[PDB]
């Protein structure tokens, strides 16, 4: 639901475009997400291991 | 190269400004051609 | 439906545009008008 929930109702949102959303709050495009989204997703996935 | 791109149409917005002009600017190359 | 609004005139960017080359095509246009 992202960040929805603690400000109201709570609205769903799929997981691979939540990421676009905070990808924006940074100053960088939301193209460069999907443009390398396996590569994101090994990178966070091997991280937290 | 993006996962879950769908396809659509996008609308120019040129041409609903120059659409009517089509009726203008070809028109007018009519315009003449006859007389 | 807003109150307070006011009246006037939104000049678009085009306006320069058309009158340097949809007049210019005008001007063509008009160029064989006469003839
Ligand atoms: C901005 O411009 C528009 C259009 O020029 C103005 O709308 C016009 O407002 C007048 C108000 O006096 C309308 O006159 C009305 O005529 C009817 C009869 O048709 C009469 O019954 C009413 O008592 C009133 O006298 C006029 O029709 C109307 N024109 C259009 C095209 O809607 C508008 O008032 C201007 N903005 C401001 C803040 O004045
Ligand atoms: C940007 O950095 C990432 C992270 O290092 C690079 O991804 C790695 O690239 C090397 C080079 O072949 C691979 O051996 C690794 O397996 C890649 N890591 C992952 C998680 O896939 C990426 O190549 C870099 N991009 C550019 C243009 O240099
Ligand atoms: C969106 O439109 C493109 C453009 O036609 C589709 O790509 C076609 O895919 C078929 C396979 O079923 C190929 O035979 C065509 O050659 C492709 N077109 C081109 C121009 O290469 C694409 O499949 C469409 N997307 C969906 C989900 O149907
Ligand atoms: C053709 O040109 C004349 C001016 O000579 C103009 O009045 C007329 O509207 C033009 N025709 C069209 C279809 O716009
Ligand atoms: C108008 O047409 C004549 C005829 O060829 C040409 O010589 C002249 O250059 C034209 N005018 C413009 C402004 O192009």
């Amino acid at each position: 639901s992202g960040w929805t929930f603690g400000a109201g109702a709570a609205l769903q949102i799929p997981f691979a475009m939540q990421m676009a959303y905070r990808f924006n709050g940074i100053g960088v495009t939301q193209n460069v997400l999907y443009e390398n989204q396996k590569l994101i997703a090994n990178q966070f996935n091997s991280a937290i291991g | 190269v993006v996962i879950g791109i769908v396809n659509n149409t996008v609308y120019d917005p040129l041409q609903p400004e120059l659409d009517s002009f089509k009726e203008e600017l070809d028109k007018y190359f009519k315009n003449h051609t006859s007389p």
